């Protein structure tokens, strides 16, 4: 029969798995290995065999073999509460997409650019990134992928490039994430 | 559905008012006013949770209603907060230590809320056509306002072909994982297929083409160290009791997770309550353990109860009250249980013959109570049951005089029994 | 092989329909009001409204306790469970006590459990009907239904399945001449094997070829089986399918016996009463004869009197032999019947009293009688006094033994000779006491 | 918020600058002589000095011999480790008792090692194999690495979109590449490209105890060999040899420190409840206290002059032998007043978050001095929930009186 | 030689009569217990008897363990003779029960006659035909030949990395094993490979010797409370329990009894009945003599040898059963008692001269004198132990015998029971 595992009322056995595994083994070295200068035939032989032996049932395959753990990431929900913006972020978006429109997240640090792209891939919202990095053509090629695939809903900018390549708007939503408050900056971005 | 009701079904909570005033009948209950306050009291206090490591001791003479205000407790505490029930015997294990059992049932009444958020398309598959090449695939969800068809990938594709969805089927995909389940079918299959009969599942909620922040709340109790003491935990989990686990770098790793978590709003910590029946049969040792244990913050209420007076502490030779050390004894706090009166008896024979369905007449009633009130309370229970079966034997409808007469002769007290034991059978 | 055990001439308490007790209650003689309490604890336990609840059937050696614990055993029927155990039984060196205790009250318990499930079987002969492509769509060739020609012992009956199956039919070897066995809901195919029509006296194969199916194709199995709530805990405690569990060194140590409160109640619970509640299956609680009681030890008593606080608990009939005498466990607590005083009050004390020198001769005639072997009444006579002067066991220990002796002397009837020889061959301890 | 417990309210000794012990701080109330004597002792513990010594902290029960050694413990910092222990846990059933009080005895010492681990992460863009020359994608650039077979990965970790970050000793499917847009319905989710390098060295410094890697050692659960995963497969185990606790770990231990690869961190071992060890407990210690690499051990006994378990037939002072009492100091700490008896109840209130009135903490005071401190401190909270229930913010009292009468302490329920 | 406490022990001293001499054989005085010895021995090497017990009963420092090494080396190496003590029955792992039955079990030994012969080949003429037949090539430094196997031994040798130029060993009825290189490896040049080699071997390339194993029939035991290996049931690993907890000896014992027979009817095995000595007998618990008093009268039990130290005391496991010599009455009979008695103090000094000769010490009269006079005073060991310091001072001292200043001061700067006694009233 089926049975919960624990106090929760109905869920994966293998989601009760894998979401509780805080503890990773602290220090778990490789195995020893004696080392006799001089390495006898017949031991080795035997040891090869018996190896050999082992491998033989590899139909098994130990079901993943099992590995300990040894990473431990950190979480991706940790993305959005480490910071209300991106809190308030996520509300806007999913209110602009239950009405339907796209969005445009102006920003102006690319480690920022990302961690929305984080943010983004934890809400599962399709996404295009246009920063520095790519030259004009480029940008204006991620700006031509943007419009008129209603399946991306997002797109990211850098807010430092000139940005004279953008020619058509979706759905005219604009989010600024970041102030600058500098002196061409933030003149000639919200003229744009 | 069915289950028995057993010694302690007839209490269903602890009758208590709105300033906390205990009432003469309630909830199963009758008389004790002063022990089912101060249950109510500790009661409050558990549902509070703001304070660690606080023990309760109950103490009376046998038949008081120990166990009887421990399962009300139990019962008015309700369901989301762990109750670890548990007898003093049971912490003795062949392969796991003393305080290694403590240290379980310490943490086995403790749970973790933990929040998830979840994103799941749900809706009617009006169309799932897969090409298959023995690649390309697409899903027609449709719900009671909109609709929206889904290009299927290759692993999506291969789980759908997994987990048989035939059109209609009413299904609930995760889009963070992609497992699909099954909740039922909206239509029948065709008419024509002379098997694969079922019923009908009522549709989808219009918005269930896409659930954007599904909010399930996962309870978990802190015994989920046995998720990681070794590889394999289910065996653990399930039977195996072989749990003896390395403290370090497991429950201080595992508390300090709580804590973030905790801090950082993923889970909530619930502390529950650790009734151990009978802590007289702890060794000293365990005794001792518990003196420590208690002061960690993730202490459980202890609630403890003991049928005995000065009486030697199990593991050693000197004697102390409730058969507990003098230490962790004046740690607590006592909750002493009086003894019940003619009335009582009677309120809760009567109490008890309603929830065994049984009746019987007012002369019934009085020579029964009498005869508790000389005997116990459980053995007029016993005679309750005999009596009734007598009755039911017998073609009657209530259980007269003549039936509990007949049943106190046929089944005997411990203090007849005695009586009659002088025939020196053995020693 | 009928072999007589020790006490096999009681069949039932024997009680008549008003309830009272009888000389001649089914092999079982004396003991009125015993068997009356008997009487109303089977109904009871029938009634199945109560529970946790224990009765003592304390008495002195040689009053039958253990014969009327199979007595009340046997009237309650092989149908619902009866789980005999002694308190040596409880002393187990790798599992704990008290999860003994509750690993022979769960076995105490049973459950019925039916299932009934729709399949077809006979011999296939596939056939697909092509039809036009899907009308929603283009033009092409497709399969809208699956015919299959299921052949039975009874006759033919063609399906007209649903064309999904097909990837199912062309996985197994489903060829036209082979018995397979389909399913109405799941629709899962599994061949038998070919029909044993042909298999060829020159064909060497085995497992291959399966008889025909008899009766009509479509078949209601139903089937129920009984199993206690501990055969349950046991199914859900270890492992099955793959991850490695097929070593030998790490694993062949199967005795894990050890289980936790959490599996043993909690979700086995719930699905019981799921099953019970939903039709699929029947609670059958039973009765657990836990004699020798006095030998468990206060760790024992003190998990078995809150054990019986639970509801799930089922009935207990202890039966304890000793006296007053000390606890086991503890130091020098004497207790009535080696019981501590607390559980005493818990249980209903059925006192039996000795038999009367008359109910010893009926006793050693009924066991003679049962032993297949003809007594004198001069024979009788003595077995009874003998049976008057030590322990009654004595004397129905003396039959075979005087039989066995009488047909080898040439005499098929045991005469006062014979029991008297064998009373000087082998005699009691009460005369061995004399070092 | 965080919820109370018994000693949170003490946050450390609370001594002068020359060591003076004030009449009330961090916590801690009265035991002037016993929190100078553990200013002494965590001077002691700061110095990494001396090794094996020991501290016994008896006197009469609710003196605080716990809590003090708990604010001890704060006061000495998280980063020397301080690990409790009951007299009750070495008392085992699968590990030898001693080697119980050995494995406490090494992870209460702490070690702080330096490493720099080479971490390779970016989009899998080629997996064409015994040496497996993947190809990973970042940001920054492509790289093609040379990648041992022990490292090829046998779940699905497919060989293009693949999101994979190894370092050097197993992988971790991140997740899938951000291909969110070749198909609007997948089981996979996805993540953005990692920016960083593909190769790079990160040197992290993490704190461990040496029973860490002892009991690693003993066991290993790394390598790839199929005998290791055999071995590891099921039942772990303990009781680890001498021989490996001893030798090559100190060696290698020592060879991380002078190389400036590892810091020692010396610890603190808390051994309560010690007047209820067995006398082979006592016997080990007596050569675990003097051995140049044990670390200091706080001992808080409750019992005086008491039979010592395991023999039934000697008694000694504190239930610990003589050879072993005369091992360890001790600190006598004496019984409060009622002065400041009141004073702690007061402390406790405030920090356990309730409001007492005067006559209220007088009536406390006094039913502390009468039947017990700890008494009244446990009596707090059902006050404070009495006076919630009638609706007064603060206790009175009348609240303090009904909670006494309706909870009998120790005492009086021994009196009846 | 590293000299032990029983080493100038090398017999027991009888001469063709029987009669113990006075000193002779390393042994000193005690004709009675050697005579007794001398017959026990006799009685041993009949191979007739089974189960007979032996008590070696007397005070301490007597010479009972000695007289016991002293039976074990007349009797030879070529019977088993198994040292036991008490003590060594409390295992954890196995009962007290079946620790006796094993050690009893050792103390049975049986040789197995086989004449094995080999095939050794050279593997460069490698050349199968039809995978159903199979040559191999011999060269050996006194011949070269060839030989023709089954498949079966070519699949075995296959299994094998063999490579041209290596020296197989090929037994007649099964088996086989690789030597690589026969003065060819070496000669290419090329590096190491983890293995040594070896030259050809000398000889005629077939082999033919006999061969005398002495097994146990607890080794037998023990091989066949195991899968023997081989398929997947070969799964061994560390901390693998090899003396498993019990074997049953009706179906297990008893097939290993069966065959022993069988084959010691064909000739190709000879039983050798060995002798269990049981030192510290009254250790054992009362239920542990129970089981060796029957055990002991089973057909097959060998003859055991019982050693009691102490006196009359409690059995062990009773608190309140007293017996003589520590063991109960049940087992105190049916064993022969054989008296040690205690040593004069002219004996004394001859077993010092006697261990003073075997461990090279060197000791003078007016030395040897003092010595058995402190051994005398206390006990002959005190003074067994003192004679090597004795010695080592007076190399330290640069003196080559011991003289009355050594010893005096060595006696003083170390101490006795009785000494210690003395001075521990403080
Ligand atoms: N207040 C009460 N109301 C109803 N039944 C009671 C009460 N107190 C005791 N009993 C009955 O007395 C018997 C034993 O008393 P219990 O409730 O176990 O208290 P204790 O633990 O002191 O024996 C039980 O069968 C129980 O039903
Ligand atoms: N009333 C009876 N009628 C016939 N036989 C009886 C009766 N009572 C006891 N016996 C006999 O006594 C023997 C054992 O009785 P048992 O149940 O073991 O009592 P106890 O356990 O007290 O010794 C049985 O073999 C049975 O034949
Ligand atoms: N010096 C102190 N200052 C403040 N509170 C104290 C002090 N000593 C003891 N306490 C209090 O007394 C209670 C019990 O002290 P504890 O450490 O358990 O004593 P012991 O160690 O003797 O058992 C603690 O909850 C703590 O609040
Ligand atoms: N007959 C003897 N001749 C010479 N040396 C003896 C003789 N008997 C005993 N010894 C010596 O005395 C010592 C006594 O040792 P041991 O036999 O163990 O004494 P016990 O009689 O207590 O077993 C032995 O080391 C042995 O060398």
């Amino acid at each position: 029969l089926t049975l919960c595992r624990c106090g929760e009322s109905l869920q994966d056995v293998i989601d009760r798995v894998a979401f509780v595994i805080p503890p990773v083994v602290a220090a778990p070295p490789s195995l020893r290995v004696p080392r006799p200068p001089p390495l006898y035939s017949h031991r080795m032989r035997i040891l090869r065999q018996g190896l050999r032996e082992h491998a033989a049932p590899y139909f098994q395959q130990l079901r993943q073999t099992t590995a300990p753990r040894l990473l431990q990431f950190p979480e991706l929900r940790l993305v959005q509460f480490d910071s209300g913006k991106l809190e308030a972020l996520a509300i806007l978006l999913q209110k602009l997409k239950s009405e339907g429109r796209r969005v445009l997240i102006l920003s102006q640090m690319i480690l920022m650019l990302d961690i929305l792209e984080m943010f983004l891939n934890f809400h599962y919202l399709t996404y295009v990134r246009i920063d520095e990095n790519a030259s004009s053509e480029q940008r204006q090629e991620l700006m031509r992928s943007f419009n008129r695939d209603r399946r991306i809903f997002c797109a990211i900018l850098s807010t430092h490039s000139r940005t004279t390549g953008i020619n058509l708007v979706e759905a005219d939503t604009v989010v600024f994430y970041d102030n600058d408050l500098n002196p061409v900056m933030d003149a000639k971005a919200q003229e744009w | 559905r069915i289950e028995r009701i057993g010694a302690h079904s007839h209490i269903r909570g602890l009758g208590l008012d709105d300033a906390l005033e205990p009432r003469q009948a309630s909830q199963g209950m009758v008389g004790q006013l002063a022990a089912r306050r101060a249950a109510g009291v500790v009661l409050e206090m558990i549902r509070e949770g703001k304070i660690a490591g606080r023990a309760v001791l109950i103490a009376g003479q046998p038949g008081t209603g120990k166990t009887a205000i421990a399962m009300g407790m139990a019962q008015a505490l309700g369901p989301d907060t762990p109750f670890t029930a548990i007898a003093g015997s049971e912490i003795f294990s062949l392969e796991m230590s003393k305080t290694e059992a403590l240290t379980q049932a310490f943490r086995r009444s403790i749970g973790v809320r933990i929040k998830e958020e979840t994103e799941i398309i749900e809706g009617e598959v009006v169309e799932i056509q897969i090409d298959r090449p023995a690649k390309v695939g697409k899903l027609t969800l449709k719900t009671t306002e909109m609709e929206t068809i889904y290009d299927l990938g290759t692993k999506m594709i291969e789980s759908l072909t997994k987990d048989k969805v035939q059109a209609g089927d009413v299904i609930t995909i995760d889009k963070a994982t992609g497992k699909i389940s099954k909740l039922g079918r909206s239509f029948t299959r065709a008419r024509d297929y002379d098997a694969m009969g079922s019923q009908t599942k009522f549709v989808q909620c219009p918005d269930g083409e896409l659930q954007k922040r599904k909010e399930v709340v996962h309870t978990v109790s802190l015994h989920e160290i046995d998720v990681i003491n070794s590889r394999t935990q289910g065996f653990l989990a399930l039977f195996s009791g072989d749990t003896g686990e390395i403290k370090s770098e497991v429950r201080e790793q595992i508390n300090a997770k709580v804590a973030e978590w905790r801090e950082e709003g993923k889970a909530e910590i619930i502390p529950g309550v650790l009734f151990i029946d009978e802590v007289h049969m702890l060794d000293i040792e365990s005794f001792s353990f518990l003196n420590r244990a208690l002061e960690s913050d993730m202490a459980p209420v202890l609630i403890m109860a003991t049928n005995r007076g000065i009486t030697r502490i199990r593991g050693t030779s000197y004697q102390s009250p409730h058969g507990i050390p003098i230490d962790l004894l004046d740690r607590l706090l006592i909750v002493s249980t009086t003894p019940y009166s003619e009335k009582d008896t009677k309120q809760i024979l009567r109490i008890r013959c309603e929830e065994e369905d049984v009746e019987m007449s007012e002369d019934a009633y009085t020579v029964l109570t009498r005869i508790g009130l000389e005997t116990s309370l459980r053995y007029a229970i016993q005679l309750i049951t005999a009596a009734s079966l007598v009755c039911r034997k017998r073609k009657g409808t209530e259980v007269q005089v003549d039936d509990i007469k007949r049943v106190y002769s046929l089944f005997l007290d411990e203090s007849r029994s005695t009586q009659y034991m002088k025939e020196y059978q053995d020693a | 092989t009928q072999r007589i055990a020790s006490h096999s001439h009681v069949k039932g308490l024997g009680l008549d329909e008003s309830g009272l007790a009888k000389q001649a209650a089914s092999g079982l003689v004396g003991q009125e009001n015993a068997r009356e309490a008997c009487g109303v604890i089977v109904e009871l336990i029938k009634s199945k409204k109560m529970a946790g609840r224990a009765v003592l059937l304390a008495g002195p050696p040689g009053t039958g306790k253990t014969a009327l614990a199979l007595a009340i055993a046997q009237e309650l029927g092989s149908k619902v469970p009866f789980c005999p155990m002694v308190g040596s039984e409880v002393y187990s060196t790798e599992i704990k006590k008290t999860e003994v205790l509750m690993e022979n009250f769960r076995r105490a318990i049973g459950l019925r459990i039916k299932e009934t499930k729709e399949v077809y079987e006979g011999e296939v002969t596939e056939l697909t009907p092509c039809e036009t492509e899907n009308p929603m769509g283009g033009y092409g060739k497709t399969i809208s239904h699956v015919i299959i020609g299921l052949k039975t012992a009874k006759g033919t009956k063609q399906l007209k399945l649903d064309p999904s199956i097909f990837e199912s039919l062309q996985k197994e070897r489903v060829e036209a001449g082979d018995v397979i066995y389909i399913e109405a809901n799941s629709g899962a195919v599994k061949r038998q094997g070919r029909c044993d029509t042909y298999a060829t006296e020159f064909d060497l194969e085995a497992e291959e070829y399966v008889p025909l199916p008899k009766g009509d194709v479509h078949k209601k199995k139903e089937i129920i089986q009984d199993v206690t709530l501990h055969d349950l805990d046991v199914a859900n405690a270890r492992p099955q399918g793959g991850q490695d569990i097929l070593s030998m060194m790490g694993q062949l140590m199967k005795p894990k016996k050890t289980e936790i409160t959490d599996k043993l109640r909690g979700e086995i619970n719930k699905v019981v009463n799921k099953y019970i509640d939903q039709g699929i299956a029947e609670l059958v609680p039973g009765v657990l004869f836990v004699d020798e009681v006095h030998m468990l030890d206060i760790e024992c008593f003190t998990y078995l009197h809150r054990a019986l606080e639970s509801s799930i608990a089922p009935i207990v009939i202890f039966a304890s032999n000793r006296g007053n005498c000390v606890i086991r466990g503890t130091e020098d607590i004497t207790s009535p019947h080696g019981i501590p005083l607390d559980l005493l009050d818990r249980v209903m004390i059925i006192r039996t009293m000795l038999y009367t020198p008359q109910e010893m001769k009926q006793i050693i005639k009924i066991r003679a009688q049962t032993e297949g072997i003809n007594i004198s009444e001069e024979a009788l006579n003595h077995l009874g006094e003998i049976g008057t002067k030590t322990t009654l066991r004595y004397s129905v220990q003396l039959l075979t033994p005087a039989n066995l002796l009488a047909k080898i002397n040439g005499k098929d009837s045991i005469e006062k000779e014979h029991v008297e020889e064998i009373s000087e061959l082998f005699y009691d301890a009460k005369s061995s006491a004399k070092i």
